[PDB]
């Protein structure tokens, strides 16, 4: 889930 | 009295990630879908993507922020999003001509270009009548990022936690604006109560937005007409 | 001898679907993202996106596509979609360029300029190929939609049920081509065979692009690039 | 599932 969220909070 | 160091800090960082995710240049919009006068939806829903990604860096500069779960920031960010679009976007209103100036007569948004995106006068009317309220409260560049801070790390968000943890950090820097305001800001004394007044605001503006987004995300004629970033952003895919 | 009334039929239903589907002025360019020079995927995911709208309404021109089962439908176009898009293609593709000349210089692909959405020789060489080849069958108007028709309606797609009934109408397809061939176009004595195989060169395009679309789409910083189309027609959902 | 193109292909 969120898998572009996740990508732009890290790093 | 004085702010202790901490709150200077703080301060400081608050600004420069502001600084570094607003570019008052608005120069980055030739690369949106251009617009066109539900003709501004391509455009308006590239801005909104835009301004997204760049209110994840913000968030990212947030001392504190990232040492919460990788959870809590997503819940953070799903559901305060559009209410730091709105809060931020008061950089490019203008009470002269009631609208958004970015770039020229193509990047400048009145209430007419909004409407051919999908959008009611039920959402718009308080939504100028808010950037009106909040551009005549003249806040300094301080007050502003801190206000954002404030709003995005609020724990009354669904999904969230930690709500002690975020809290804690909304509280100091309630404390850090409270204190900002008393010291350096000239007669600010009933303006830290209208900003925590416009926080509320927000709120309402939230929701009407949210009931509005999910009739047009729920065309899919109009929703492929989005992006990834705000279908997964605006969507309840929890 | 002579082509049927049947056949003229399905020719002039083929031809006005592929007009209607399909503007010589590539006006609409203009309302996606601008090619930049990964600075062209965000141009070139628009202009497949509104290419897989095109091709879907020119299956639904297409006589007996609509009556196949919705499920069908979305299968068919699923798997041929980038085949179709290749070869539609083929009619802004100038051999004097040896790219798609749409626009002015803008709207103007070669080679280094896919490269910068995402893909390696290893798929441009063979495309480029491709249309290299098929420009130099100069091909009828009428050839040219057959063998779009016959591409998506192929049986052997993962996904369909109903085999019979769309090798049936392949075979139709098939028959109106290899006899208009035959009729109509002087000295086309191999060239139907040379098209069926045009067929199995997209197939091997298929599986490269299916292949370089899989490793940027796992790669969301380049996902979120693309469309909610785009997304939804060559990703592996079923 | 493919909401988009369900939309598309009705009508
Ligand atoms: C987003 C920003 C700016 C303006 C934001 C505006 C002014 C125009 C109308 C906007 C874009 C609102 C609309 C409700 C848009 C149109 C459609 C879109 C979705 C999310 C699809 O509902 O929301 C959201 C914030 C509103 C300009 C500038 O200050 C940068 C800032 O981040
Ligand atoms: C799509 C069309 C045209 C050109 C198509 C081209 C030429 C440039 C390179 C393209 C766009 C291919 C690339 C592999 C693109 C770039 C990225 C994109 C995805 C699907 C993201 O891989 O595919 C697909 C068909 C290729 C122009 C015109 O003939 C209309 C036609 O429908």
């Amino acid at each position: 889930r969120h898998k572009i969220l996740h990508r732009l909070l890290q790093e | 009295h004085m702010l202790s160091d901490e709150q200077m800090q703080i301060i400081n960082s608050l600004v420069e990630a502001h600084h570094k995710t607003y570019d008052d240049s608005y120069s980055d919009f030739v690369r949106f879908r251009p617009p066109v006068r539900l003709s501004m939806l391509p455009h308006l829903a590239d801005l909104v993507s835009y301004s997204i990604q760049k209110v994840i860096g913000f968030a990212k500069m947030i001392p504190g922020f990232r040492d919460l779960t990788a959870e809590d920031q997503i819940a953070l960010l799903k559901s305060s999003a559009i209410e730091i679009i709105m809060l931020r976007s008061n950089q490019s209103f203008s009470l002269e001509d009631m609208s958004w100036s970015c770039g020229g007569p193509d990047f400048k948004y009145c209430i007419n270009d909004v409407t051919k995106a999908g959008h009611t006068l039920e959402l718009l009317e308080p939504l100028v009548k808010f950037q009106v309220g909040l551009k005549k409260l003249k806040l300094h560049e301080e007050e502003h990022v801190l206000l954002m801070a404030i709003c995005l790390l609020s724990p009354d968000r669904p999904g969230v936690q930690d709500h002690v943890r975020i809290e804690a950090l909304q509280d100091r820097l309630c404390d850090v604006l409270q204190a900002y305001i008393r010291i350096q800001h000239p007669g600010g004394r009933l303006l830290y109560a209208k900003m925590i007044q416009k926080l509320a605001d927000l709120r309402s503006l939230n929701e009407e937005h949210s009931k509005q987004y999910r009739s047009l995300s729920f065309q899919p004629e109009h929703s492929m007409q989005l992006t990834p970033l705000v279908l997964e952003v605006f969507g309840s895919e929890v």
